[PDB]
RNA sequence: CCGAGGGUAGGGCCCGUGACUGGGGCGAAGUCGUAACAAGGUAGCUGUACCGGAAGGUGCGGCUGGAU
RNA sequence: UGGGAGAGGGUGGUGGAAUUCCCGGAGUAGCGGUGAAAUGCGCAGAUACCGGGAGGAACGCCGAUGGCGAAGGCAGCCACCUGGUCCACCCGUGACGCUGAGGCGCGAAAGCGUGGGGAGCAAACCGGAUUAGAUACCCGGGUAGUCCACGCCCUAAACG
RNA sequence: CGAUGUCGGCUCGUCGCAUCCUGGGGCUGAAGAAGGUCCCAAGGGUUGGGCUGUUCGCCCAUUAAAGCGGCACGCGAGCUG
RNA sequence: GAAUGCCGGCAUGAGUAACGAUAAAGAGGGUGAGAAUCCCUCUCGCCGUAAGCCCAAGGGUUCCUACGCAAUGGUCGUCAGCGUAGGGUUAGGCGGGACCUAAGGUGAAGCCGAAAGGCGUAGCCGAAGGGCAGCCGGUUAAUAUUCCGGCCCUUCCCGCAGGUGCGAUGGGGGGACGCUCUAGGCUAGGGGGACCGGAGCCAUGGACGAGCCCGGCCAGAAGCGCAGGGUGGGAGGUAGGCAAAUCCGCCUCCCAACAAGCUCUGCGUGGUGGGGAAGCCCGGGUGACAACCCCCCGAAGCCAGGGAGCCAAGAAAAGCCUCUAAGCACAACCUGCGGGAACCCGUACCGCAAACCGACACAGGUGGGCGGGUGCAAGAGCACUCAGGCGCGCGGGAGAACCCUCGCCAAGGAACUCUGCAAGUUGGCCCCGUAACUUCGGGAGAAGGGGUGCUCCCUGGGGUGAUGAGCCCCGGGGAGCCGCAGUGAACAGGCUCUGGCGACUGUUUACCAAAAACACAGCUCUCUGCGAACUCGUAAGAGGAGGUAUAGGGAGCGACGCUUGCCCGGUGCCGGAAGGUCAAGGGGAGGGGUGCAAGCCCCGAACCGAAGCCCCGGUGAACGGCGGCCGUAACUAUAACGGUCCUAAGGUAGCGAAAUUCCUUGUCGGGUAAGUUCCGACCUGCACGAAAAGCGUAACGACCGGAGCGCUGUCUCGGCGAGGGACCCGGUGAAAUUGAACUGGCCGUGAAGAUGCGGCCUACCCGUGGCAGGACGAAAAGACCCCGUGGAGCUUUACUGCAGCC
RNA sequence: GAGCUAGCCCUGGCCAGGGUGAAGCUGGGGUGAGACCCAGUGGAGGCCCGAACCGGUGGGGGAUGCAAACCCCUCGGAUGA
């Protein structure tokens, strides 16, 4: 339920902010945070390898449990729901009856005080994690492992989900958030429900400084540069592309497919994405 | 206005100093050449 | 002190007028088509919407003030 | 107080028929379409047939000259929440009524905003016909939209 | 071309006369007044504005008249730009 | 003898420019061979959120003292940051190290690369971050939290006493955190005092006064007081914190809770130790048994790890505390006390500058802290002033032009000019009041106006205190006084109307462009299923991202509103298991060389044989493209209408002489006395047009047009005045340039613009202040232009390669 | 060679004073309940004015400079990209 502002500056006209309603606890678990080393988009050579990064707010990385089969059969209580700056989803603090504490991605509808559990027998309930093979067909699911024991890989951004479409041998058929149909192995774990904070996409940043807070530095168009910089550079006056639209490194950028041809996982993609 | 030379003792020793030169093939050739030329200083002076 | 009034500045309403522009009424015998009246030759009308030299056409839903 | 009939409204679920697309099988020389045709589709294997799958929308028979609502309007089936209404008994209140300028709310379709959805249909638009023309009627395509959620618009042959 | 700064303006003049005005004349299709045309004449004079970078030109209000050309399209070791 | 040759020497310009902020000087006395320039005194001026003081960096003896003045100092010099010599820097507590970790660097394990080398977990290094024990005064020519004095404190070793399951690089707690706003109580700092202490003072008309002037504190252990921070206690279970655990985490129960208690800081007090002014006399001495007290203001600092709100969600590690493990419980650890032990390096001086960076004693540049008082609404603004520091290392005259910076101006008031360029005007605060339009915020300080000092009288509310007085803060009313003028000085918007462009705040060509350019939220297309795509790298490895389609890359467009039409024949991209073409390779019909021969050797047709291309389709917010001629209406004109040629399709809405219109100052209308610009229209748009977006749009702009009001030295049209220069005298004393020169005008001539040639004219020799017409004056081997089988950046369906990808 | 400059990383520091007055909260009004209105409180913002600080808009001076980019007046930002 994104929050609007009254137009008392030019920027507040359009700025929207998340409502932070579900959030119940406003400082993180000290034993579960570590420093998140900012890169600026520089690699170990010191070279920029991802342009226009840097200068964002300081952040702490919250260690997330993307396995959950770590603690089969051990129930936990949902102790708190918290803001995580490192991802779009909110996070849930779990107090296991073990005493062990862990963060998971907070699915939609998860309530503080309820109990979650992981394992092949867990009830089909929002927040529980089971291997895919034991989840009934049609179940909306999130935080899906892509190979057994390798960690939750798919459907983690705010609002996303995968839907279980059918089974075939050792594999289940998922409709990913992109609409691709894919075979994922049945022993791969997944969590019942959709990721929460589904309004995240309707946030209007509102001003250029807001992008700067997130570490987004200004993006400069190819058509704004010179020929030494960019295929679109140069020209007297403004200029149209004057060639097929291209990246700074010269490859075409309107249509040109880029997935590797002979990639082994092609045997597991049923149908490519949609819309 | 601000000129180009803004002296800094730690910067000087860590950039042109004897130990920076020794750690690198080109820095050792600098030392080898300044010794062969007979320089009284192989490396810039800084107080430290 | 108040004070006719004069001056300065800014508002409100009305009237007249204006390059040009909008459609309206009217005018014995102009040009284009033929939308409506018969099932008017695609039943018509309709609110809306999009489109077309023009009447109009088509979509969606509605009315019989429609015929057989 | 005790009863009743009903597509009255809202929420959540859920069933089968059909269309379209996808995969597998089998099969070959046309299919489609019209007044007649052509565009279109088809040996790169279509149409017609069988099995599998996905998805949206609408609910056949019952169904009526029927029922419900103040109107707009409401039709598979199930559950919950909720309105109106009629009948019987003749128990309670004791004229507490009628209407109603303003006000407030509801208000088909189309249209608008922000998300989503998209099978079929289909403004615009393209093509094939017809024609003197044919910015039409007919034919093959096809985008909004038609569907959902919230928020707008407030119109009508909103008619008995 | 081992460099002669290039438009216009401003400032400062100076010269030519094929004379705009003023002075002197002949002819007139010169009644007067006012013109037209040509001859002599360079002493002095030849305004202030609107527009445009403008030169030029058109317009306003005047005037005896609001002349035309040269001086490296006079003048940037004088200014402007 | 020439190479704008090379090196050196020495000329010319020339006793010329200049002598480095216009804060400013005068005199007396001293010293000395010599004095505007050194020392001393008095007077004057300048800074005072500094031009004063303290740190850090950087510099490296410049510090202090004696003796010097050749050179250095823009003059002088007896002076000096200069020459010579001697002296000077004292730490367990300040800073760094024997402590921690941050980016990053390095790197046993390991990975990679022809070599050199590149990576890389832990570990190690790495600080202005964490952590950790000293305050006040005195002393030197020169150091001082360092020496000394007083009062405090830290760690290490050993010992005594008492207590305890002691013990760690291992587990846990803590350390430990943002931005804005902010409470209570304090301190720093400051204002006042009719109170306390003080050398004196009474002038010039008056005052011996509740007069003037000066000062009225600082540090302090335990204890106590005030104000705060931190913190639940008990028990049972326990499978989690990579062994163990009595610790920690989780569940339960009992008790305690806006507390209290324990604990830790800040402030006050505090044994005690210090300090102590004017004035006067010669840095000192006196004052002085100095006094050291009350009231007010009051932090941005302290209590602090305080409170609240918000989104963009805010280091690590050690110290420290707790738990246990081997081990050891004769040990070991905790608490108290005692004695001993306590190392290395820095410390002088400059430090907004004459000692640092700028070749200079250079008007530039340089991070942190303190930065007093009065008034002006506030304040670090402005004016003046304290403490303290300076008068800027050439002066003395004169009172021309001209230049700079500044002041004023009759009448006019933009007539100036490309342009109101520049300079006026306006200017703070309080009150009254305020338009179109709007996205309802704004536009707005709209505009426009009134008030503003001083005196007396009455009165309201708050803070401190006590509810009162005093001090202090915000006021309300009445009556008066003076001047030309009351934000009386200084600091402090001119305003409006209307267009173009860009939504907006931002960014940019360091050093000629700040803009309409870039960016920007936002819109769309496209790629990417995760060992993602993409990027850097030979690779390993990285970034992407410890992210996962509500995410990430690429591209265009550029808030928002209303919208974004037709063309897929060419190019691109996407789809298409057929067909055609197609390399190595497979195959081997059929040949050939050689040998006596077995054989050896070579060529080789059909046929099979990938991507790519061809071919079949799709696709525009992919590259792009969106017609011509002729005729036609009952006045004319013009064509709603028709004919025909061509195309892949013939530009729709909206806009239009435009930041686009050539003809052009198009035509008409507005504004003006007059308008090539401006605004509104028209449309035969040379040559607009829909995300290289189309048309609008409130607000915004040191952007660019046009107009009006206000006001002006911009101008008619100039005048006067000030100061710094220019000028003269003393001191010091450059420069580019320069073939040599005994270097005039005209009319000619001459390589076509002559001081230098011809003819004539004119002219005694040499300077000084001025002006710029010439010396085709100086400067820089023309940037334009061409030429060279010269160079370089850029492009592409030029050629040929290569990475990369298939 | 990144001691100048450009970007990023780690860790610190700085931004006088005044003005405007968002949401929220409270109360009052309102209604079937609401929306909503009013007042108070509150203190938001690439908000406003203006020093430090960061800039470099217009003009003038300078032009063998005080300076190989400076000086004067004026002007932009100043809680934020
Ligand atoms: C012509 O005007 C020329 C241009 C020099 S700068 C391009 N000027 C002198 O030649
Ligand atoms: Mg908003
Ligand atoms: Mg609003
Ligand atoms: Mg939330
Ligand atoms: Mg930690
Ligand atoms: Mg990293
Ligand atoms: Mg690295
Ligand atoms: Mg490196
Ligand atoms: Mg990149
Ligand atoms: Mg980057
Ligand atoms: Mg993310
Ligand atoms: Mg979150
Ligand atoms: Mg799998
Ligand atoms: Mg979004
Ligand atoms: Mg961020
Ligand atoms: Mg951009
Ligand atoms: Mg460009
Ligand atoms: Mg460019
Ligand atoms: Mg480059
Ligand atoms: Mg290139
Ligand atoms: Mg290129
Ligand atoms: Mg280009
Ligand atoms: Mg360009
Ligand atoms: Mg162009
Ligand atoms: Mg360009
Ligand atoms: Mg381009
Ligand atoms: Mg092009
Ligand atoms: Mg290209
Ligand atoms: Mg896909
Ligand atoms: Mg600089
Ligand atoms: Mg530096
Ligand atoms: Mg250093
Ligand atoms: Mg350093
Ligand atoms: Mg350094
Ligand atoms: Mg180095
Ligand atoms: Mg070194
Ligand atoms: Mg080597
Ligand atoms: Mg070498
Ligand atoms: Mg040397
Ligand atoms: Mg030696
Ligand atoms: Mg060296
Ligand atoms: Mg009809
Ligand atoms: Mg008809
Ligand atoms: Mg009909
Ligand atoms: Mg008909
Ligand atoms: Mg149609
Ligand atoms: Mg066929
Ligand atoms: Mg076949
Ligand atoms: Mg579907
Ligand atoms: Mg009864
Ligand atoms: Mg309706
Ligand atoms: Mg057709
Ligand atoms: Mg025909
Ligand atoms: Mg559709
Ligand atoms: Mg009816
Ligand atoms: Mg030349
Ligand atoms: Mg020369
Ligand atoms: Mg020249
Ligand atoms: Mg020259
Ligand atoms: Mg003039
Ligand atoms: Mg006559
Ligand atoms: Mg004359
Ligand atoms: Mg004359
Ligand atoms: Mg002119
Ligand atoms: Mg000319
Ligand atoms: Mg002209
Ligand atoms: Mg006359
Ligand atoms: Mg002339
Ligand atoms: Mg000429
Ligand atoms: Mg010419
Ligand atoms: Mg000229
Ligand atoms: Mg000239
Ligand atoms: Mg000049
Ligand atoms: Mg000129
Ligand atoms: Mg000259
Ligand atoms: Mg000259
Ligand atoms: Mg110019
Ligand atoms: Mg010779
Ligand atoms: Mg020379
Ligand atoms: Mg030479
Ligand atoms: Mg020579
Ligand atoms: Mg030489
Ligand atoms: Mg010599
Ligand atoms: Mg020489
Ligand atoms: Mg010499
Ligand atoms: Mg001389
Ligand atoms: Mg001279
Ligand atoms: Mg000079
Ligand atoms: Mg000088
Ligand atoms: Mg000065
Ligand atoms: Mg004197
Ligand atoms: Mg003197
Ligand atoms: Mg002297
Ligand atoms: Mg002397
Ligand atoms: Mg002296
Ligand atoms: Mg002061
Ligand atoms: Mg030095
Ligand atoms: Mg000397
Ligand atoms: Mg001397
Ligand atoms: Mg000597
Ligand atoms: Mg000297
Ligand atoms: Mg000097
Ligand atoms: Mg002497
Ligand atoms: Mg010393
Ligand atoms: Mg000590
Ligand atoms: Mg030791
Ligand atoms: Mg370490
Ligand atoms: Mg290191
Ligand atoms: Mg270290
Ligand atoms: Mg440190
Ligand atoms: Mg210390
Ligand atoms: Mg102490
Ligand atoms: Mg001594
Ligand atoms: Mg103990
Ligand atoms: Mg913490
Ligand atoms: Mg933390
Ligand atoms: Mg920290
Ligand atoms: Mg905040
Ligand atoms: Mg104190
Ligand atoms: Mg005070
Ligand atoms: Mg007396
Ligand atoms: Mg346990
Ligand atoms: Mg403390
Ligand atoms: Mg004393
Ligand atoms: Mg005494
Ligand atoms: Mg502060
Ligand atoms: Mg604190
Ligand atoms: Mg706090
Ligand atoms: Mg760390
Ligand atoms: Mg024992
Ligand atoms: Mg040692
Ligand atoms: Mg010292
Ligand atoms: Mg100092
Ligand atoms: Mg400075
Ligand atoms: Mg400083
Ligand atoms: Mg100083
Ligand atoms: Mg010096
Ligand atoms: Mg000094
Ligand atoms: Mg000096
Ligand atoms: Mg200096
Ligand atoms: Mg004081
Ligand atoms: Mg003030
Ligand atoms: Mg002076
Ligand atoms: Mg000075
Ligand atoms: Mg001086
Ligand atoms: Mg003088
Ligand atoms: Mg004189
Ligand atoms: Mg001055
Ligand atoms: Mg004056
Ligand atoms: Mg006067
Ligand atoms: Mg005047
Ligand atoms: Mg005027
Ligand atoms: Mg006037
Ligand atoms: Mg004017
Ligand atoms: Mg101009
Ligand atoms: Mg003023
Ligand atoms: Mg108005
Ligand atoms: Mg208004
Ligand atoms: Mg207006
Ligand atoms: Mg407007
Ligand atoms: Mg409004
Ligand atoms: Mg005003
Ligand atoms: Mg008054
Ligand atoms: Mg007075
Ligand atoms: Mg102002
Ligand atoms: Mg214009
Ligand atoms: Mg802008
Ligand atoms: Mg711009
Ligand atoms: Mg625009
Ligand atoms: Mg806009
Ligand atoms: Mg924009
Ligand atoms: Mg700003
Ligand atoms: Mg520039
Ligand atoms: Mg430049
Ligand atoms: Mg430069
Ligand atoms: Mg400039
Ligand atoms: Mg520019
Ligand atoms: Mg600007
Ligand atoms: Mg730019
Ligand atoms: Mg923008
Ligand atoms: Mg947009
Ligand atoms: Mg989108
Ligand atoms: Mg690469
Ligand atoms: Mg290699
Ligand atoms: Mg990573
Ligand atoms: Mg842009
Ligand atoms: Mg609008
Ligand atoms: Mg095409
Ligand atoms: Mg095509
Ligand atoms: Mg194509
Ligand atoms: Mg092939
Ligand atoms: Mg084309
Ligand atoms: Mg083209
Ligand atoms: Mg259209
Ligand atoms: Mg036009
Ligand atoms: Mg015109
Ligand atoms: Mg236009
Ligand atoms: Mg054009
Ligand atoms: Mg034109
Ligand atoms: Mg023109
Ligand atoms: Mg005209
Ligand atoms: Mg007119
Ligand atoms: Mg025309
Ligand atoms: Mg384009
Ligand atoms: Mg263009
Ligand atoms: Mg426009
Ligand atoms: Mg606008
Ligand atoms: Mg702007
Ligand atoms: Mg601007
Ligand atoms: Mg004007
Ligand atoms: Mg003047
Ligand atoms: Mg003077
Ligand atoms: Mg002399
Ligand atoms: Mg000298
Ligand atoms: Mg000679
Ligand atoms: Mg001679
Ligand atoms: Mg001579
Ligand atoms: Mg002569
Ligand atoms: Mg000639
Ligand atoms: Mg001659
Ligand atoms: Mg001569
Ligand atoms: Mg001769
Ligand atoms: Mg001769
Ligand atoms: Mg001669
Ligand atoms: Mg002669
Ligand atoms: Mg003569
Ligand atoms: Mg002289
Ligand atoms: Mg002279
Ligand atoms: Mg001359
Ligand atoms: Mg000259
Ligand atoms: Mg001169
Ligand atoms: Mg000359
Ligand atoms: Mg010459
Ligand atoms: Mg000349
Ligand atoms: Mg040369
Ligand atoms: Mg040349
Ligand atoms: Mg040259
Ligand atoms: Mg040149
Ligand atoms: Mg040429
Ligand atoms: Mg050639
Ligand atoms: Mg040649
Ligand atoms: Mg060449
Ligand atoms: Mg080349
Ligand atoms: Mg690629
Ligand atoms: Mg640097
Ligand atoms: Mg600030
Ligand atoms: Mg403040
Ligand atoms: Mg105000
Ligand atoms: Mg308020
Ligand atoms: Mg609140
Ligand atoms: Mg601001
Ligand atoms: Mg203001
Ligand atoms: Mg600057
Ligand atoms: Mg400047
Ligand atoms: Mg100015
Ligand atoms: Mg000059
Ligand atoms: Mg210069
Ligand atoms: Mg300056
Ligand atoms: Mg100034
Ligand atoms: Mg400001
Ligand atoms: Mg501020
Ligand atoms: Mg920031």
């Amino acid at each position: 339920a994104v929050k609007k502002f009254k137009p008392y500056t030019p920027s507040r006209r359009f700025m929207t902010v998340a409502d932070f309603s579900e959030i119940t606890k406003t400082e993180p678990e000290k034993s579960l945070v570590k420093p998140l080393k900012k890169t600026g988009g520089r690699n170990n050579q010191g070279r920029i390898t991802v342009r226009f990064r840097g200068g964002g707010h300081k952040r702490l990385y919250r260690i997330i449990d993307f396995k959950r089969w770590d603690k089969v059969g051990i129930p936990a209580k949902v102790a708190a729901i918290e803001y995580d700056p490192n991802r779009s989803a909110r996070i849930a603090l779990l107090h296991y009856v073990d005493g062990e504490k862990r963060y998971i991605i907070a699915p939609d509808g998860l309530q503080v005080g309820q109990q979650v559990v992981a394992g092949p027998d867990a009830p089909i309930q929002v927040g529980n994690a089971l291997p895919l093979r034991f989840i009934p067909v049609g179940t909306v699911v999130h935080a899906v492992e892509l190979e057994p024991k390798k960690g939750a890989k798919l459907a983690r951004a705010a609002g996303t989900s995968a839907q279980i479409q059918g089974r075939e041998g050792d594999y289940v058929i998922l409709r990913l958030p992109s609409g691709e149909l894919r075979k994922v192995h049945g022993e791969c774990y997944a969590t019942v429900g959709a990721v929460g904070n589904a309004d995240h996409k309707n946030i209007v940043l509102g001003k250029a400084g807001r992008s700067r807070w997130l570490g987004r530095r200004p993006h400069v168009r190819g058509a704004a540069m010179n020929p030494v910089d960019h295929p679109h550079g140069g020209g007297e006056g403004r200029a149209p592309r004057g060639r097929p639209p291209a990246s700074p490194w010269g490859w075409q950028t309107k249509g040109l497919k880029t997935r590797k041809r002979r990639k082994p996982s092609s045997r597991f993609i049923i149908a490519r994405r949609k819309k | 206005m601000k000129r180009t030379w803004q002296p800094n003792r730690r910067k000087r020793a860590k950039t042109h100093g004897f130990r920076a030169r020794m750690r690198t093939p080109g820095g050792r050739k600098v030392l080898k050449r300044r010794r062969q030329k007979g320089r009284w200083r192989l490396t810039p002076a800084v107080r430290k």
